[PDB]
C-alpha cells in the first residue's frame, strides 16, 4: 500500500496549514493594541494562504494519489484559473509590505501623515485589481484546443505564455524588494538615533528584521520552480524527468503550510497573543 | 561585554603638562561618542564620531581633545595646570553590538591626578 502514506502526510500538512492561517487572523482580530496599517497586510497574506490551502491543494492531492482527473471538464479550468491568482496575490502583497517599510524607515517623523488609513486601503484595492488582471490576462490569450478523453488535465507549454508568466509574476516584484531593502540597510548602517528616543529606535529596528525573515523564507521556497521551468520550456535539450519535477512545485505549497510558525518564534507580542487566543 | 581601560595618571607640582588616554576592548559594532568627566559628574571634554569637538565652561579651552578611530582611543592633553585641578577624572563611551540592537553606554574605572 503506497497511497496511505502520501494521503496521511499530505492530509496532515493541509490540516496544519488551515489552522495556522486561521490562528494568525484571529490573534490580530481579537486584540486591540495590534491595530495599525502594517498588521492588516499580514492579515491579507494570511487570507490568501488560507484560500489556497483550503480550496486548491486537496484536488491536487487526489490527482497525485489516483493518477487521472475524475471530476469532469468544467472544473479542470476553474482549478487552473484559481491556482495562479492566489500565488500572484501573495507575491504582490509581500512587495507592498516592503514599500511600506521603506517609507516608514526613511521619513520617521512624517510617517503618520503620509501613510494614512485611506491610502492603505486604496493601495490594497489596486494590488488586488492588478493581480487579477495580470493573472488571468495571458491565460485567455494563448488558448489551445482540448483533447477528447476528458480524464486528463494538463498545462500550457507555449514559450510566450511561460515567458510572460515568469516575467510578470516572479521577477518583477523581486527587483523592487531588493532595491528597497538595499537602501534601507544602508540607512540603518549609517545612522545613530532614528526617531529621537531610544525606545522608538529599538522598536523600529525589529519589524524590519521580521520582514527580512519572511522574504528570506519565500525566495528560498519559490526560486527553483521559476528557475527550472523556462529553461526546460525554451531549450528542450536539458529538460528534466517527470520525478524531479514533482518536488519543485510541492516546495511552494510547503511554504504556505510552514509560514505561520515564524511569528511566535521571532516575536514577544505574537506569542502572548497566540497563548491568549488559545486560552479561550 | 565591552570594557574600557584608562592610562596616564601622575602627581606633580603646578606648572607642568600631562596626557591621559582611554581605550575600549571587547565585541563592538561601532562607537559613537566619548568624553571626560571631572570629580560628582560634570563635563570637561567631549568629541563625536565625525570630529566636531566641544568643551566646558570651567575650563577656557586650554586642554586638547583628540581621537584615534582605528584603535578606538581618545586622548587628553593638559598644559599649564592650575592648583584648583586636584580631582579624579573618569572616561565614558557609547557603543552598539549589532545592527538590530539598542544604543547603550558604559562608564569606566577612573584615574587620579594630584596637583598643588
Ligand atoms: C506556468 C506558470 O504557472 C504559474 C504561474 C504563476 C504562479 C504559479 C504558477 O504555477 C503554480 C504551480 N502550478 C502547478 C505546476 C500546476 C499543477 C498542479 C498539480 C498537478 O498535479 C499534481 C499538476 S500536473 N498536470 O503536472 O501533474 C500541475
Amino acid at each position: 500500500s503506497k497511497a496511505i502514506l502520501l494521503g496521511v502526510i499530505l492530509g496532515g500538512l493541509i490540516l496544519f496549514g488551515v489552522l495556522g492561517n486561521i490562528l494568525v487572523i484571529l490573534s490580530v482580530a481579537c486584540h486591540r493594541h495590534l491595530h495599525s496599517v502594517t498588521h492588516y497586510y499580514i492579515v491579507n497574506l494570511a487570507v490568501a494562504d488560507l484560500l489556497l490551502t483550503s480550496t486548491v491543494l486537496p484536488f491536487s492531492a487526489i490527482f497525485e494519489v489516483l493518477g487521472y482527473w475524475a471530476f469532469g471538464r468544467v472544473f479542470c479550468n476553474i482549478w487552473a484559473a484559481v491556482d495562479v491568482l492566489c500565488c500572484t496575490a501573495r507575491i504582490w502583497g509581500l512587495c507592498i509590505i516592503s514599500i511600506d517599510r521603506y517609507i516608514g524607515v526613511s521619513y520617521p517623523l512624517r510617517y503618520p501623515t503620509i501613510v494614512t488609513q485611506r491610502r492603505g486601503l486604496m493601495a490594497l484595492l489596486c494590488v488586488w485589481a492588478l493581480s487579477l488582471v495580470i493573472s488571468i490576462g495571458p491565460l485567455f490569450g494563448w488558448r489551445q484546443p482540448a483533447p477528447e478523453d476528458e480524464t486528463i488535465c494538463q498545462i500550457n507549454e507555449e514559450p510566450g505564455y511561460v515567458l510572460f508568466s515568469a516575467l510578470g509574476s516572479f521577477y518583477l516584484p523581486l527587483a523592487i524588494i531588493l532595491v528597497m531593502y538595499t537602501l534601507m540597510i544602508l540607512r540603518l548602517k549609517s545612522v545613530r538615533l532614528l526617531s529621537g528616543s531610544r525606545e522608538k529606535d529599538r522598536n523600529l529596528r525589529r519589524i524590519t528584521r521580521l520582514v527580512l525573515i519572511v522574504v528570506g523564507c519565500f525566495v528560498l521556497c519559490w526560486l527553483p520552480f521559476f528557475l527550472v521551468m523556462p529553461i526546460g520550456s525554451f531549450f528542450p535539450d536539458f529538460k528534466p524527468s517527470e520525478t524531479v519535477f514533482k518536488i519543485v512545485f510541492w516546495l511552494g505549497y510547503l511554504n504556505s503550510c510552514i509560514n505561520p510558525i515564524i511569528y511566535p518564534c521571532s516575536s514577544q507580542e505574537f506569542k502572548k497573543a497566540f497563548q491568549n487566543v488559545l486560552r479561550i | 561585554q565591552v570594557q574600557l581601560q584608562e592610562s596616564g595618571g601622575g602627581l606633580v607640582q603646578a606648572g607642568e603638562s600631562l596626557r591621559l588616554s582611554c581605550a575600549a576592548s571587547g565585541t563592538i559594532f561601532r562607537l559613537y561618542d566619548m568624553g571626560w568627566y571631572r570629580r560628582q559628574r560634570e563635563l570637561v571634554a567631549s568629541i563625536t564620531s565625525g570630529g566636531s569637538t566641544k568643551y566646558g565652561d570651567s575650563v577656557k579651552g586650554r586642554f586638547t581633545i583628540s581621537r584615534d578611530n582605528a584603535k578606538n582611543t581618545v586622548y587628553l592633553q593638559m598644559s599649564s595646570l592650575k592648583p584648583e585641578d586636584t580631582a579624579v577624572y573618569y572616561c565614558n563611551a557609547e557603543y552598539r553590538t549589532g545592527i538590530w540592537e539598542e544604543l547603550l553606554d558604559g562608564w569606566g574605572q577612573g584615574t587620579q591626578v594630584t596637583v598643588s
